[PDB]
Order: structure tokens, then sequence, then C-alpha cells
């Protein structure tokens, strides 16, 4: 624990999350000091543009809107806080602004484009508040309260292939899958196959393929790729990627080849392939 | 590419990321408003039409005359 921190100690320097935009131009960030930076990557040089400061305590995870809404980014923080920054023109200013749940938020994600503009938010009180946007500046927020027994840790909503369905996990190792009826969400289905706190929680984008999956990663040092082995069947059969000593902070999912991004354990990142055996197997270390 | 009405809409992502016409292959009555040069609006009030806001256009019509 407090040893293993103080070994190197290297920093240069200490952030979360940081997400590339559409169109790969912009690159937004966010740090523990409660500062939203904006980059851009013309050239694979990187230049700010823009530190958006608004949160009471640290940012957390960080996700652009898609660029048929104009030019939107979001920010959850553990100030209890959800910001919307839009842009007019180079006018970096938040058109809205979410505080709806009494604990950190630890992640956000939007939904598919086509769904509307639909923002999803999981705090740590166990609840997640859903931002639907209207016309104008009004926001009507759907809340889900004790989603997740101790908190929520993630969020994301599977690529359409109607009915749209939400995986999320949290600290009490379930990742629950999520369906919405008459107009408000349910839990379709519950997934325990961690034996502490689900980190990070990924719906893979389907290839056109109607074999959906989702990845996840927990403080157990596991990573889970559950699969579905068909449409409209209630079947998530979990297969174990590999096991690490340490824990997994952070799963993502590259677009054409399904390889997984697994962000966890030495402070090194892996990339997984699976193979045409249906094994998974380490492609490289990064770094 | 196998042929497919795909060019317009491959076309309009272009525009939205960096435009009205290529979008047309309330936000008409926007460009109106900024546009209150002559011949593209006569454009976009031939492509009003096509796609025939009346009100608007009967305006856009009077300004015309």
């Amino acid at each position: 624990v407090s040893v293993i921190n103080t070994v190197d100690t290297s920093h240069e320097d200490m952030i979360h999350d940081a997400q590339m935009d559409y169109y790969g131009i912009r690159l937004a960030t966010c740090s523990s000091d409660r500062s939203v930076k904006i980059f851009d990557v013309k050239n694979g040089g990187q230049i700010l543009i823009a530190d958006l400061r608004g949160h009471d305590g640290p940012v957390w995870q960080v996700a652009w809107a898609h660029p048929m809404y104009g030019n939107i980014l979001a920010s959850c923080s553990y100030d209890r806080k959800v910001i919307i920054w839009k842009e007019e023109n180079g006018t970096w200013e938040k058109t809205y602004e979410y505080t709806g749940h009494d604990s950190s938020v630890n992640s956000v994600c939007w939904a598919p484009h086509d769904f509307g503009l639909v923002l999803a938010c999981g705090s740590s009180d166990g609840a997640i508040s859903i931002l639907t946007f209207t016309g104008d500046g009004p926001w009507e927020v759907k809340k889900i309260s004790n989603a997740h027994t101790i908190g929520c840790n993630a969020v994301s909503w599977a690529p359409s292939v109607y009915i749209k369905r939400f995986v999320s996990g949290g600290c009490d190792n379930l990742v629950k899958i999520w369906r919405e009826e008459d107009g408000q969400w349910k839990e379709d289905q519950k997934l325990e196959a961690h034996s502490d706190w689900v980190r990070d929680v990924a719906w893979a984008p389907s290839i056109g393929l109607p074999t959906s999956t989702i990845a996840s990663c927990s403080q157990d040092g596991r990573v889970y790729i559950w699969t579905s082995d068909d449409a409209a069947t209630n079947c998530w059969t979990p297969k174990l990627l590999h096991k690490f000593n340490d824990v997994v902070w952070h799963v993502s999912w590259s677009i054409t080849a399904n390889i997984l991004a697994v962000s966890g354990g030495d402070n090194k990142v892996t990339l997984w392939k699976e193979s045409v055996d249906g094994q998974w197997a380490c492609i490289s270390d990064v770094n | 590419c196998v042929p497919a009405q795909w060019v317009h809409e491959a076309k309009a992502i272009r525009s939205r990321r960096d435009y009205l016409l290529k979008g047309h292959q309330k936000l008409v009555t926007r460009h109106l408003a900024a546009d209150a040069s002559f011949l593209g609006e006569l454009s976009n009030p031939e492509h009003c039409k096509h796609i025939q806001l009346d009100y608007i256009r009967v305006i856009d019509m009077l300004n015309l005359i």
C-alpha cells in the first residue's frame, strides 16, 4: 500500500483520464488538481487551448460528445458535480452543470449518437444519473437510486446494432447490465465473477457482428471478457483473460480488431487480441 | 464503392467537423436570418421548394420580389 507508491514517485505528471476527440483533433485531459485541460494534436504536437477549472475535487473521467451536437465535452469529479462544456466560436463556456448525486462521481459516458444526446453518470453513493438533452438549455434527469451496493466505478454504453443496453461495474463486485421499459431503466441482469471492486467495464463496439462482448477489470487483478452467444438470449458467459498480482485500473477496446488495452498492475499497459483458438494473448508491452 | 446515396452522408459529416447545400444534397431559417450571396439564397429557396416553414418561404419570396 503505502510502501509501493513511495518507491519511484516519477510523476511528470499525474493525470487520471484523457480522451481524444472525434475526428482526432483535440485531446481533453484532467488531473487531480481539479483542472480540465483541452489540448490540440495537429501533426503529433501537443498544444493547450483552455484550462476549464471548476470542480471542488479531482476530476475522474472525461468524455467527448458526438460532433453532430456541435463541440461538447463533459467531465465528472470527486466534487459530486458534473460539468458539460459547449463551444461557440472558441467560447468554451459551460452550458449546463448537474449536481444530483450526494457522493463522488467516478465515471461518465455518452450514449451512441442515434439515441440522442444522453449522458450516463455513475456516482460513488451507488446511484447513476442520466442526462437527456431537450430543445434549449433544459436537461431532464432519469436517476436510478441504489444501483450498486457501496458505489459505482464504471459506466459503458454498448454500441447500437429500439432497445438500448448499458452494463456498469461497481464496488459490490457486480457488473449490472441495464434495460429501459416505459421510460425508466431496470437491471436486466447482474454479473458476479469478480472477488472484489469492479474498476472499469467496457462494452466493445460491434464490428457489425452480433456476438456482443464486454470487458471488465477489478481489484482482484483479473480481466474478464464476458460474452453473449446470440441476440436475445440472457446468457453472459465470462471468460478469464489474465490475472496479475496487482489491481487493474482501466480497460479499453480498439475499434477494428477488438484489441483490449489493459491498463494496470505494474504501471505497465498490455495489449491483447483473442487468438484464432479463443484464448486471449498479449501482443506487446507498451512503454 | 458500390453505388448508394452515401456521398451526401459522408460530405455532410466532414462539414460538421470543420455546407448547407451539401446537406441538402429551422436550420434553413437560421441561415436566412444570418443572410438577412443573392444567388445562393435563391438556390436555398429552390431547395426549400423541392423539400416542400411555408410562411418563411413566402417571406423569402416577398424579399425576392
